């Protein structure tokens, strides 16, 4: 039993470092939307002004 | 960046004002360029609430309040990814439609569909969004 | 190397203070790479100055890092593991079995950590996980 | 000494239930260290007589009606025999094996054959029974 307990805990950990990424890279994705999003549109008002 | 002959500009009537929806328009005119979130952020933080238009004191005020993260938005000259990760330095159609029309503060497929053209894609169906993103800055 | 986490260090500002809660370090290892326990994180967060301190710069964080690189390194070995939950050795087992395995057992996770990692894992029409597939999901990287 | 987590380690199936033969090495994760007969009679005095699985209800039941006998079987600190009467303080190799894989519960050969590794042998044949029942309680 403390062998295997020792199974899950460590998966327990790996899972919380592989959702910390995962959360990020979605972050990640989102902000580079944003950005250009908000680089078009800068853009595309300014040429037609 | 206040500039009131940019106002000038957007005062068409000679009124003084411009309305409160605007705004976003006239930062972007002037060299700015902030998020609709940043710009709508920059209005809830004055008690603008009831204000119908904006005259160009105001309009200074809220930028010289904010200097700091409307300056930011005009340092940027590259641009990366995070949607390859492969590095194969082309991203579909597809994934380049949807981080444009579904991600963020959404463009229109009409405004993405203007940015298709002339943009090559190839038989996988893939576009060199190196190339996509210095066509768009860059003009 | 330090580009990517700089990078990294500033999705964690969000103020832009150039600082981060000292609460948010085991979070900004995890992002990272690493994948230490909340105990070793309690083991190093404490100090006389982080101990002290309310939140953590990138100099700072990059300090600790190179103080305790070994311990942290450490938890990036673990590739392979074993389960159960499965006794016929079908290699597959059920989303309710895998929310019980994770925050009923051993250090528990829970719901929302379990519902944010269904996000990121495969799992077919019958709602059932490969488990072989899952766990070289998990250590990818 | 219910545990609801460990029901759950045991529960692999998140089924709610374990199989009915998985009640000895559950009441052994728990605490407890019952006979295999001690746990035959408590499934036997309840008709769970079609039953296939048990759920921790039916457990938690188990356990409340023979709490007095389980906890019985966790006062032992200490081991005497009725081998040795001569009070050498020792036993033969042979005698040990016989006690544990022929009388009672018994052992397998392989398990006994796993317990006297390491264990030391004298040139009589005999091993300290003291030594050998502390070593296997105290780890």
């Amino acid at each position: 039993y403390m062998r295997m307990r020792r199974a899950a805990i460590t998966i327990q950990r790996y899972v919380r470092g592989h959702q910390a990424r995962c959360y990020a890279t979605f972050l990640r994705r989102t902000r580079a939307a944003i950005i250009i999003q908000k680089f078009q549109r800068m853009y595309v008002v300014r040429k037609r002004y | 960046a206040e500039f009131k002959e940019a106002f000038s500009l957007f005062d068409k009537d000679g009124d003084g004002t411009i309305t409160t929806k605007e705004l976003g328009t006239v930062m972007r005119s002037l060299g700015q360029n902030p998020t609709e979130a940043e710009l709508q952020d920059m209005i809830n933080e004055v008690d603008a609430d009831g204000n119908g238009t904006i005259d160009f004191p105001e309009f200074l005020t809220m930028m010289a309040r904010k200097m700091k993260d409307t300056d930011s938005e005009e340092e940027i000259r590259e641009a990366f990814r995070v949607f390859d990760k492969d590095g194969n330095g082309y991203i579909s159609a597809a994934e380049l439609r949807h981080v444009m029309t579904n991600l963020g503060e959404k463009l229109t497929d009409e405004e993405v569909d203007e940015m298709i053209r002339e943009a090559d894609i190839d038989g996988d169906g893939q576009v060199n969004y190196e190339e996509f993103v210095q066509m768009m800055t860059a003009k």
